[PDB]
RNA sequence: AGUAGUAACAAGAG
RNA sequence: UAUACCUCUGCUUCUGCUAUU
RNA sequence: GAAUGCUAUAAUAG
């Protein structure tokens, strides 16, 4: 009976006149002005203000209440509380010593539910404690800054859906209009309102608790190859720039973030595995030590059904039911027949720009499922052709529909992106074109299904085409059939192809994903030299650091054997990170330099050091005999990712003053290991292959001459050529 | 519009861009080496290097911080008991008489039997706190028939030269003691290879810290702050009588608390985070300030016996000097330890990336060295004109002090000169890294430079260290001339 | 002796890669003393300084000096020039709209959308504004309401509508009232009986008086800004104004600046609104392509930028024409709508803070005079610097004891459009198809201009055109300040790029301290703090365990609360050292208790309270965490339960509500002052919603909608209720005939 | 005095 | 003037904008 | 094999 309470008081409340005005003036919306309303100036340094205040007599203030009055004014000669009461609370002030007192002599609270009520926490401790810690590993991390989720959710929701869910657990009668949202979590409405029934912890509390495990809270940090949120949680203990931590943390793991990763695991061995002559061995090697945080990589495979090709490569290699079953988000398909030939391509769109997108030729044949209906999809380059279809769920066929409407790339589809469309984030980074347009439309259908053209429907047996409503229909959208009716053993080459018993392949290592990206879970290689499957500057870095730590025998066993040092299993790795289209000609042009330097006296310990990892890809020279010549050396990553020839780059440069290697940052000392003529010794001769400096900048010969102009010279001629801003050379073939 | 509007412009208006030589980069404030300029002074809040604590063996566990005054004095009662002002130097506006009753007055209102610490508000302790010195507020209305009342002309800092003591302090803070000062509470047992890497490693960063002169410093300033703005609030309208108290640990594993002297703390009515609250300093000293005069202008020293150093019979000094403070400055002096913090990440990045190459904890090897790695080693300073190189705890040891001396001196002069200097230091990086920098207005990027030199030490010094290090550097460049000339 | 050098670190360690070495963060920062006005009559004197060559008129509204450099004489030298030309403006935004098409109209569309369901209370966010009905600053919140009860006075209840855009069109309506009338209150004296000897008690209770002001002293205080001095100012020798807004104009300024916003975040080049980790990543990407674009064998080159006077040289005429090119496809109202705070700043007047004080040290006498009383005394008496600055103010200065102030934008007030304007210069990219091509960042004033071309020399060339360019938009880039060098190394807003962005520990060090919000949240913060610099900012394990060992010594001083073990004697210590004693799980006590800190690296993300929960006594942790706790103040039993209780914010920090999460005493100052009276003013409101969240337990956690009275609201709710508990059987006759009847009344 | 530094505090108020 | 060797006060003696959210 | 956009009383930056 709290109702008559509130009737009585409202009634001593309106006999103050000022407060009856207030009542009757104020409305409903700018109660959320008045109730910020005060005197208080907002603290600037708090910091100083609390230190300070903390040495007065009475800095706190109670709430005037009979809990208030059970704290004694002076306990054994200390004055806790005073009898001024504060301009807030309308209480009395105390002192710090009143805390303390209360938390000892105070009286004993009933603490019922608060597990319950704090349970968000209680697990986040729960997952710290049942968690088991790896090694400690030292070494270069390349961290990439990425928008990630700070702490584990019980069911995500848009900030509006999950404050109405918030709403109908605490606060029913003003809850408003009932959204379709309030059905979907009827289940968590009344489990939760269930869990936080008998608890005396305040209503606002038990919102924000809620609104912390429902609400997603979602910031950029600086991660690697941990982007799961019972991670990210833990991302200071993860990784630093130049040490790792492995780390299982307890509870569960999504079998979707396992997938996500598992993905990652096989693209990385596949990406690295087809550089050594027999991949296989090398992909077999990799996989039997590879760990999905706890879980072995063939354990993962087979348990998982479901991943893309080289999840299937691997499988073939490891020797597991290759599932060429297959997901785009919300859309799951499984191919009947079809080669698809992924090509990039610059695809204009509704709205009016220009977007480069991955285009898949060829016709195939899908079994596409969405929920409880299931379909067969029919496709050719950017045209949807067929789409057969069950009469499941409304919404679930609705659905399918606009899945396999995109997922086909239908030059229609692109024609009906009216709005604006990011596929750039707003920290300019790549968003997937085709799983950003898949997210598009389907918040907005009725634009997709009027742009695309509707046409007669069939009149088959068990055929009956439906219209944009979702109804049995006699006008059906062009190319689309809904009825009443819902392996094969590989062998995998050397060379990484799965040939069918026939003889035609179904998939290639050629045909994997190139897009590398943040595993959701930790991906651990239980081999030795786990930093082959590592990123271009770890590579880099790491193959520098094996080639300064045995210059002292690879530079003498290189003035002995020409080609014999060459294949090292460092330069091999090395190898997997420069673009293959320009790998052969990059090892071409370093080998002729080397050996240029060999052989004609001129050495250079520091370019030594820079080009001799170039040195294993099979030379590829011109077709005048001569090598190709080049300035800068561009590695897979980053427009940074580059060796320079004559000049340092942001991966390698050389301090002569200092005699210091500078490696992604890292500073190593050259004092000891160089040649006492080096200093004086000019680079210009080790910058052109079978081209040496003769004398000085020549005003005669003219400008410096490009690459072409150079590679274009005949035998014994002159030429200029700038090392670096400042450095004119004369340098002849 | 652009082109007609950049076509008809005067030529006059341009960036007038120039390339960077070595040679163009001159000495910053040159006034330093100016030697018709006064030496600037030691204005810190409480001595540094100069200090002399008492040292009094605890059972272990604390006492309050008069008993523990008075106790520390009842053993050095030879001190405690001198009433006779051998006077030695004098601050030119400072009182003799009024400050050696002042101290005196301290000595025995600590030394007595009595609870309080307060001061009875005598004519010597008023004229020492500055009693009733602020000036009547009136109205605008009588303001303004007044005519010889008039807006003062504001108070600048003026110029000085390069002093000694201040390099001798870097110096000395720098080194080595056997006296550990620290507080650093328990923390978590280590689980994590993370936590115990973390833990190890600190072993070696905290206590190449906390067996320095400057950690002992830095711990006095801190809990010196602490009582005194504990005092400042609790006793507003009271005069009282502060012990400079400090906590040490000997290589033994024995508890002596080190009084290094005693403040007297005027009335702190402190409504404003800057309103000043006047703290006159006594403090014991073995530094002769006849030696040093120009350091000594703001101090007034009486010899008050001697004690043994070792062999040494070394003569006891009191400086004492009107000081003032703000609930700012307190609060900051509170916040302190964090100079460990500034310190030790810089050096711990170099461990940690240093590890990295090596593929190992390199923590160990950088210090002490490892059967693969010898020691890592700094330039660390200079000596008749020869550079030297010195062990990574020096290196280390040398950042917390600078980081220390960051707060001691930190002011609006050493806010500017840091940030506008940062803008050279870089400039200079480019040329080292032979990335060929151009400047638009150098002798305005130096004047905004220059004007922050005024009267503050670490700036004074600071400007002596850059110029001196440039001129070594410059030197440095000449190498890299001649490369790949042919 | 061996004399040690700290610089000579430099020659092992290179700048950028220690970096943190050169920020003195351990040190005090910088506070102002006495008056602003001399720091705020400069910035006045300096903005027609570098106007004073334009158009010179008298305002026929106002009455005030106005000066329009916009279109003006083209300069003869490198003094900063305020001489914007409007067509090299448009040019300038043309050339960007060719770059990024329908960005215009996609940000007005957003921008637009945003106003229309933008609320009122929108405004109560915003700290400090300056109250025309007092001319003080005061709180966001309280400088609305003022301004809501004042205009229902004038007949102007736009606010009652709830959205934005009517309480705006109040604003400018506001001004065509012949007199503004407003509240001011008045002490009246009133014999109260009570137990005494003469058996009463006089005592002073509050009156609002209606004051009036003419159409002109309203509009100059619409258009008003109050001027203090920057505390705290970083990495500068001497102080610098800052300025704050009328609750008038703080609302079109919202919207100008959303919709800059809105262009900013579609932008390359643009670094704000992005920050931290989403920026770093940004301008790590664009330097990577940007450096690997340079043309082989070309140089590229960096200028790391600053431009000065930003706020003194930017005009708003410029800024009027920005909104105006950037909504040409939006409808004519949004088109106005977006105009008018532009307008108000062409038009604006500076309030010249406190005043100056003048002493005789014979007599020990000082007094403050007046903003208004300036030009009392003869000049004679105020000092050199002051003399000269008041003779320039002397052409710009209005009776009332502010000044007129056209040209210039005033700190910060438009950073989001200056973004705009200035990614629109870097825009331009080339001037007469010469051998250079620039490209940079922007955030304000601060830019990074990356140049790629055949030579340095013909770099110099772009840049020194960039520089020629940036003076048509009333850009002037810092010749002092500003440099360049060989792409691979600049600085912007204090991130160092050395192939790749530094970690600089030293700038966030401040923030390891205790924050001063309580002893529950400070632990949260504290921990969190170290949690996040281990990640963002690089501090290695070592470092990151010593920063919980000096918190949790700063923590144990600063609430002294010592280890109940400890011998530290104290107040709060006795106490603590008889619960140390008392309670028999020790590990299980909060540090604040004199309990041990068990933190490390990995569990500083749980709660201290979660942590030790499981090894609590049960007495212990039910007084730790009492529901009906006196400290915090929960809900209830209905007495008459109503404080001046703040609305529950949703902090970051992860902490549980216990005893140790308690609220200070507020600050009593005013009990001396006659501001008192408003302590009653806050105690009413605090009634009426307090009371209306008895009726609405929702309205703690979300926004209550309704343009109905709240007694309406509350009235229904009850009557509900009591019908309700009537039928359900929670309430009886005799009560639910009472509640009927007491709400009968109502 | 001193703090401090382009202007203040060195108590303010009934 | 008087009470007043009393009483009250210690960011309120004007602390802004925009980001990191 | 992609996302999910926000919006403190601290601190930093301009
Ligand atoms: N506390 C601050 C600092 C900066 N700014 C904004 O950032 C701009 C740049 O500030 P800064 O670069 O420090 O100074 P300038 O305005 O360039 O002034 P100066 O000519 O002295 O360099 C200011 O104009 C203002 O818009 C601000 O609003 N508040
Ligand atoms: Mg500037």
């Amino acid at each position: 009976g709290m109702t008559l309470a509130k009737i009585e008081l409202l009634k001593q409340l309106l006999r103050d006149n000022e407060a009856k005005t207030v009542l009757k003036q104020t409305t409903v919306d700018q109660y959320n002005i008045i109730r910020k309303f005060n005197t208080s100036r907002i603290e600037k340094n708090p910091s100083l203000r609390m230190k300070w205040a903390m040495c007065s007599n009475f800095p706190l203030a109670l709430t005037k209440g009979d809990m208030a009055n059970r704290i004694p004014l002076e306990y054994k000669g200390i004055q806790l509380k005073t009898n001024a009461e504060d301009i807030g609370t309308k209480g009395q002030m105390c002192s710090i010593a009143a805390v303390t007192w209360w938390n000892t002599y105070g009286p004993i609270g009933d603490t019922e539910g608060f597990e319950r009520v704090y349970e968000s926490f209680f697990l986040r401790k729960m997952r710290l404690d049942n968690a088991t810690w790896g090694r400690i590993t030292f070494g270069p991390v390349e961290r990439v800054r990425k928008r990630v989720l700070l702490n584990p959710l019980t069911k995500e929701m848009p900030p509006d859906e999950a404050s109405n869910v918030i709403m109908e657990i605490l606060f029913p009668k003003e809850a408003g209009i009932p959204r379709e949202s309030t059905w979907i979590h009827r289940e968590l409405i009344k489990e939760k309102r269930e869990k936080l029934k008998g608890t005396m912890i305040t209503p606002i509390v038990l919102a924000y608790m809620l609104e912390r495990e429902l609400v997603a809270r979602r910031r950029f940090l600086p991660v690697a190859g941990a982007t799961s949120a019972e991670f990210i949680e833990m991302l200071h203990c993860l990784q630093g720039e130049n040490w790792r931590q492995i780390y299982h943390p307890g509870g569960n793991k999504l079998t979707e973030s396992r997938s996500q990763s598992m993905i990652v695991a096989c693209r990385k061995i596949i990406r690295r595995s087809i550089v050594a002559s027999n991949p296989l061995e090398l992909a077999v090697e990799i996989a039997n030590k590879t760990v999905i945080d706890t879980e072995p990589l063939k354990s993962c495979l087979a348990a998982i059904d479901g991943g893309d090709v080289a999840c299937d490569i691997i499988r073939a290699a490891l020797g597991l039911k290759i599932r060429q079953r297959q997901r785009f988000g919300r859309l799951e398909l499984k191919r009947i027949s079809g080669r698809g030939f992924k090509n990039d391509e610059e695809i204009l769109i509704g709205n009016g720009t220009i977007q480069k997108i991955g285009i898949w030729d060829g016709e195939e044949e899908f079994h596409v499922r969405c929920g409880e209906c299931r379909g067969i999809l029919k496709k050719s380059k950017m045209k949807l052709e067929k789409l057969l279809i069950n009469s499941a769920k409304k919404e679930d066929m609705r659905d399918l529909i606009i899945l396999c409407m995109v997922f086909s790339q239908d030059t229609r589809m692109f024609q009906g992106v009216r709005g604006e469309i990011n596929f750039l984030n707003r920290a300019g980074q790549l968003l997937s074109p085709m799983y950003q347009l898949q997210r598009y439309f389907l918040n907005r259908s009725n634009d997709l299904f009027d742009q695309w053209g509707y046409e007669e429907s069939p009149k088959a047996s068990e055929l009956h085409g439906i219209n944009e409503s979702m109804n049995a229909s006699d006008y059906t959208l062009k190319g689309v059939v809904v009825t009443r009716n819902v392996t094969e053993k590989v062998s995998i080459t050397k060379n990484l192809s799965l040939i069918k018993r026939t003889g035609e392949v179904i998939m290639g290592a050629n045909d994997v994903s190139e897009l590398e990206s943040q595993a959701q879970l930790m991906i651990t290689y239980d081999t030795p030299k786990m930093w082959e499957m590592g990123t271009t500057k770890e590579l880099v870095q790491n193959t520098y650091q094996w080639v300064l730590k045995n210059l002292v025998t690879l530079k003498a066993q290189f003035l002995l054997g020409k080609e014999d040092m060459f294949q090292w299993d460092a330069f091999e790795a090395f190898e997997s990170i420069i673009p293959q289209k320009m790998a052969g000609q990059y090892s071409g042009f370093a080998r002729a330099v080397l050996k240029q330097m060999r052989d004609q006296e001129v050495m250079k310990t520091d370019q030594f050091i820079k080009l001799l990892p170039f040195c294993f890809s099979p030379p590829k020279l011109r077709s005048n005999g001569e090598p190709y010549q080049f300035l800068k050396l561009v590695l897979k990553g980053g427009g940074e990712n580059f060796i320079e020839v004559r000049k340092g780059s942001p991966l390698f440069s050389y301090n002569p003053q200092t005699e210091v290697l500078t490696i992604c940052g890292r500073m190593m000392s050259l004092k000891g290991k160089i040649e006492d003529e080096e200093r004086n010794r000019s680079m210009g001769n080790a910058v052109l292959a079978g081209f040496l400096v003769s004398g000085k900048y020549d005003p005669d010969l003219g400008d410096f001459k490009t690459i072409e102009e150079l590679e274009k010279l005949k035998p014994g001629e002159k030429a200029n050529i700038l090392l670096y801003q400042g450095k004119p050379v004369k340098v002849v073939k | 519009a652009i082109e007609r509007n950049l076509a008809r412009m005067s030529p006059l208006v341009s960036v007038t861009p120039k390339k960077l030589t070595w040679e163009d980069l001159r000495p910053i404030g040159p006034h330093i080496y100016n030697h018709e300029l006064p030496e600037v002074p030691y204005n810190a809040f409480l001595l540094m290097s100069d200090e002399l604590g008492l040292a009094n063996m605890t059972e272990g566990k604390s006492k309050k911080p008069k008993t523990l005054a008075k106790e520390c004095l009842e053993k050095y009662s030879t001190l405690r008991d001198q009433t006779d002002p051998i006077l030695i130097m004098k601050s030119e506006k400072a009182n003799e008489n009024f400050l050696w009753k002042l101290w005196r007055d301290c000595v025995n209102t600590i030394s007595n039997e009595e609870m309080s610490n307060e001061l009875q508000k005598t004519n010597y302790a008023k004229w020492a706190t500055g009693d009733g010195l602020t000036y009547q507020k009136i109205m605008k209305e009588v303001a303004i028939d007044d005519e010889t009342m008039c807006q003062e002309e504001p108070k600048i800092p003026n110029k000085c030269r390069v002093a000694a003591w201040v390099q001798t302090e870097m110096n000395l803070l720098s080194t080595l003691t056997s006296k550990r000062a620290l507080d650093l509470p328990e923390i978590g047992p280590d689980v994590a290879p993370v936590e115990h890497v973390g833990s190890e490693r600190r072993k070696y960063f905290v206590n190449e810290i906390n067996y320095c002169k400057a950690s002992t410093v830095m711990m006095k300033y801190v809990l010196f702050h602490t009582s005194l703005l504990n005092e400042s609030n609790a006793s507003m309208g009271k005069y009282k009588v502060i012990p400079i108290t400090n906590r040490v640990v000997n290589e033994k594993g024995e508890s002596f608390d080190m009084l290094y002297g005693l403040a007297v703390k005027g009335q702190s009515h402190l409504r404003g985070d800057t309103d000043v609250v006047t703290v006159v300093t006594f403090e014991f000293s073995s530094t002769d300030p006849r030696v040093d005069s120009g350091k000594w202008p703001k101090y007034t020293v009486f010899r008050i016996g001697s004690l043994f150093v070792s062999g040494r019979e070394k003569s006891v000094y009191l400086y004492c000097r009107v000081n003032g403070t703000n609930k700012i400055q307190m609060k900051w002096g509170m916040e302190a330890r964090r100079c460990l913090l500034q310190s030790m990440q810089q050096m711990e990045a170099i461990v940690e990336q240093e590890s990295s190459i090596q593929g190992y904890d390199m923590t160990k090897a950088c210090f002490k060295g490892d059967r693969v790695n010898s020691p890592k080693t700094f330039s660390i300073g200079t000596q008749e004109g020869k550079l030297v190189k010195g062990s990574f705890g020096k290196a280390l040891r040398v950042i917390f002090t600078k980081c220390l001396m960051h707060y001691v001196f930190g002011n609006a002069q050493l806010e500017g000169f840091s940030a506008e200097s940062r803008r050279l230091l870089l400039l200079i990086q480019a040329l080292k890294d032979r990335k060929g920098p151009w400047v638009f207005d150098l002798e305005g990027m130096y004047s905004g430079i220059e004007e922050c030199i005024s009267n503050n030490p670490w700036v004074i010094q600071s400007a002596y260290w850059f110029n001196e290090w440039l001129g070594f550097e410059k030197e440095g460049s000449k190498v890299l001339e001649s490369v790949d000339e042919i | 002796g061996m004399n040690i050098n700290p610089y000579f670190l430099f020659i092992d360690v290179p700048i950028q890669a220690a970096i943190s070495t050169t920020f003195p963060y351990t040190g005090v920062p910088p506070y102002s003393h006495g008056t602003g006005t001399g720091y705020t009559i400069d910035t006045v004197i300096r903005t027609h300084e570098y106007s004073n060559k334009g158009k010179q008129y008298i305002s026929d509204v106002t009455g005030c000096t106005m000066v329009d450099p916009t279109n003006g004489p083209l300069p003869e030298d490198n003094e900063p020039s305020a001489y914007a030309q409007l067509d090299c403006v448009l040019e300038a935004l043309d050339r960007m709209d060719e770059e990024h098409p329908g960005l215009f109209q996609a940000a007005s569309q957003n921008a637009m959308e945003t106003l229309m369901v933008t609320t009122v209370d929108k405004l109560t966010q915003g700290r400090q504004t300056f109250d025309w009905t007092v001319c003080r600053n005061q709180p966001a919140a309280t400088a609305l309401n003022t301004t809501i009860t004042s205009f229902r006075l004038n007949d102007l209840n736009g606010a009652d509508k709830g959205g934005l855009i009517p309480f705006c069109q109040d604003i400018i309506d506001s001004l065509d009232r012949p007199e503004m009338t407003f509240f001011s209150v008045k002490n009246i004296k009133k014999k109260l009986p009570a137990k005494n000897r003469k058996g009463f008690l006089i005592k002073r209770i509050p009156m609002k008086v209606k004051d009036k002001i003419t159409k002109v002293e309203y509009i100059k205080r619409a258009l008003s800004l109050n001027t203090m001095t920057k505390d705290a100012e970083r990495g500068k020798l001497k102080r610098r104004a800052i300025a704050t807004a009328g609750i008038q104009i703080r609302g079109f300024v919202l919207v100008v600046e959303n919709l800059a916003k809105n262009i900013c975040e579609n932008l390359e080049q643009s670094g704000l609104p992005v920050g931290g980790n989403e920026k770093k990543a940004k301008l790590s990407n664009a330097v990577a392509k940007m450096l690997s674009n340079c043309p082989p064998g070309g140089i590229s080159m960096t200028v790391t930028g600053d431009n000065t006077k930003w706020n003194e040289c930017l005009n708003p005429r410029i800024f009027l024409a920005m909104t105006e090119r950037i909504t040409r496809d939006s409808p004519i109202w949004f088109r106005d709508f977006c105009s008018i705070a532009p307008v108000l700043f062409s038009n604006k007047i500076a309030r010249l803070g406190k005043g100056f004080m003048i002493t005789s040290k014979t007599k020990r006498l000082k007094a403050q005079i007046p903003c208004p009383d300036l030009f009392s005394i003869p000049l004679e008496r105020y000092n050199e610097e002051t003399r000269a600055k008041l003779k320039k103010l002397k052409p710009f200065f209005n009776e009332e004891g502010t000044a007129s102030l056209s040209p210039g934008m005033m700190m910060g007030m438009f950073n989001m459009l200056s973004t705009v304007l200035g990614v629109a210069a870097l825009g331009i990219k080339n001037i007469g198809n010469k051998e250079y091509l620039w490209d940079g960042l922007q955030s304000s004033d601060d830019f990074a201009l990356f140049v790629n071309a055949k030579d340095e020399e013909t770099c110099m060339e772009g840049i020194n055109d960039f520089y020629r360019t940036c003076k048509l938009l009333g850009i002037n880039m810092s010749k002092k300040k500003s440099y360049c060098n060989e792409t691979g190394m600049f600085e912007f807003t204090s991130m160092f790029y050395r192939d790749g962005f530094v970690s600089n520990f030293a700038m966030e060090l401040p923030s390891f301290g205790v924050a001063g919000v309580n002893e529950s949240a400070d632990m949260a913060i504290g921990m969190t703090i170290i949690k996040n610099n281990m990640i963002n900012n690089g501090m290695g394990p070592a470092t990151a365990q010593t920063a919980i060992q000096l918190f949790i010594a700063d923590y144990r001083y600063t609430y002294k609360c010592h280890r109940g073990d400890s011998k530290v004697e104290g107040k709060r210590m006795k106490i603590i050292k008889e619960l140390w004693e008392n309670t028999k799980g020790r590990d299980g006590l909060l540090v604040a208790d004199g309990g041990p800190n068990i933190y490390n690296l990995r569990n500083l993300h749980i709660p201290e309270i979660v942590l030790k929960y499981n090894l609590m006594d049960p007495e212990y942790k039910g007084r730790l965490l009492h529901p009906q706790n006196p400290f915090v103040g929960h809900l209830s039993k209905e007495a008459d339960i109503t404080p001046a209780h703040g609305p529950v914010k949703k902090m970051d920090y992860d902490a549980v509500s216990g005893t140790h999460s308690w609220r200070t005493k507020r600050n009593r100052s005013i009990l001396n002052t006659d501001q008192r009276n408003m302590i009653l003013e806050e105690q009413c409101y605090a009634k009426c919603c307090n009371l209306f969240e008895a009726c609405f337990n929702s309205a703690s956690y979300r926004k209550p909608v309704g343009q109905h009275s709240m007694l309406e609201a509350m009235a229904h709710r009850l009557r509900m209720d009591a019908r309700l508990d009537y039928e359900s059987g929670r309430m009886s006759k005799d009560d639910f005939e009472k509640a009927m009847a007491h709400l009968g009344e109502i």
